[PDB]
């Protein structure tokens, strides 16, 4: 039930200075890659990479640290251990809670502006509250897919473990036209469709 | 190259927040160590229910990082980074339906340092209740972002503003909404 933490290594307008530390685990095809990033203000100056095996000065400001840390056999072996250690344990902790977390999307189809059925308009497909963020949104006019005229805004992260996207098609609708939004997500066995009638 | 990215990101700075420690999975913050309350705070109910975390790891890394800052202020001949102004966006959580309760999200993005003031404004006046907010989220580009939330009920005779203050901003930015 408990998460693990490796401890960072030791170095060696208003006045403000910042230091940032990052312990990243890159999980891919049953493999873990560990990166320990040391950043002063916005400049990453020194880094440990499990793929490298040793510390590397990202910029010349990290030169003393690369030189020193690499001289200590303990620091090096401690770091090298991390992928099979902390990276693996924490990945294993996240079962269907984070690794397989699935939330179904809320699809709403509505025109951009209120007006007559002849002028130029945008048909908004507002797909909201879903996880993971990997999603497909297709536009269909009278059963045939509309590829051109799709104005999408980049996938939106709500910062509450849910995502949103607005996919709007450029349309000149005729009375009796059926516009269909088709959503493909990992949290659905069968795709969800929402139809819009001209009226 | 990865299926998933699990990361611990902690910062330490002169101005407030003086320090921050958190764990994020695929850019979404899972948990953090309240450094003042000396307690682990989980982003979701189910998280803290199935998982545990030792706040001593949070604080200890903040202690290491505090030392590292001192050494680098010295090494860099007191180098202060240039103020990166934020990029503000206001958008509702769910599709807007007059009279149906919703949430207004304010995304403050692409700024440095993580020193910021954020106040919600309804019809010109400050709104203190039904308000929530994120931590100073550390972007992969060593810049920062934050989320602010306001529970609201959509009405035609209403207007919203996300009032932001940052050192790289000459006048407080107002980002208006319907
Ligand atoms: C930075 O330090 C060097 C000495 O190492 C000095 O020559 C230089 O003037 C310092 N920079 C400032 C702006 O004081
Ligand atoms: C934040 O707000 C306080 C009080 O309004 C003020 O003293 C401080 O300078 C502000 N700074 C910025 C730019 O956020």
């Amino acid at each position: 039930q408990a998460f693990w933490i490796d401890l960072f290594e030791t170095i060696g307008s208003p006045e403000n200075y910042l230091f940032q530390g990052r312990q990243e685990c890159y999980a891919f095809n049953g493999t873990q890659r560990f990166l320990e990033r040391y950043i002063y203000n916005r400049e990453e100056f020194v880094r440990f990479d499990s793929d490298v095996g040793e510390f590397r000065a990202v910029t010349e400001l990290g030169r003393p640290d690369e030189e020193y840390w690499n001289s200590q056999k303990d620091i090096l072996e401690e770091e090298r251990a991390v992928p099979d250690r902390m990276c693996r344990h924490n990945y294993e902790l996240g079962g269907p809670m984070t690794l397989q977390r699935r939330v179904q999307p809320r699809v709403n189809v509505s025109p951009s502006k209120k007006g007559p059925l002849q002028h130029h308009n945008l048909l908004v497909c507002h797909v909201t509250d879903f996880y993971p963020g990997s999603i497909q949104v297709r536009w269909f006019l009278n059963g045939q897919e509309e590829t051109a005229g799709v104005v999408s805004t980049n996938l939106i992260r709500n910062g509450d473990w849910t995502f949103q996207i607005l996919v709007m098609l450029e349309m000149t609708p005729q009375q009796g036209d059926v516009y269909t939004c088709q959503v493909e997500h990992t949290s659905l066995d069968s795709p969800v469709t929402v139809e819009w009638k001209a009226q | 190259k990865a299926d998933h990215v699990s990361t611990y990101a902690a910062f330490v700075q002169t101005h407030r927040p003086t320090g921050e420690f958190m764990f994020e999975f695929d850019e979404d913050e899972m948990f953090y160590v309240d450094l003042d309350k000396k307690e682990t705070v989980w982003h979701l109910e189910e998280f803290g229910q199935a998982f545990s975390f030792e706040a001593q790891g949070g604080l200890a890394n903040i202690a290491i990082l505090n030392n590292n800052l001192n050494t680098l202020i010295q090494r860099s001949n007191h180098t202060q980074a240039t103020n990166d102004p934020p990029e503000v966006t206001v958008f509702p959580k769910e599709p807007v339906e007059l009279g149906q309760p919703n949430t207004l999200i304010c995304h403050i993005d692409k700024f440095f340092p993580p020193v910021l003031n954020v106040t919600w404004l309804c019809n010109g006046e400050l709104v203190t209740e039904g308000v929530a907010e994120s931590l100073f989220l550390p972007r992969t580009d060593y810049s920062f972002h934050k989320f602010h939330y306001l529970t609201f009920v959509p009405s035609a005779e209403d207007f919203y503003d996300c009032r932001v203050e940052h050192w790289g901003l000459d006048q407080p930015l107002l980002k208006h909404w319907e």
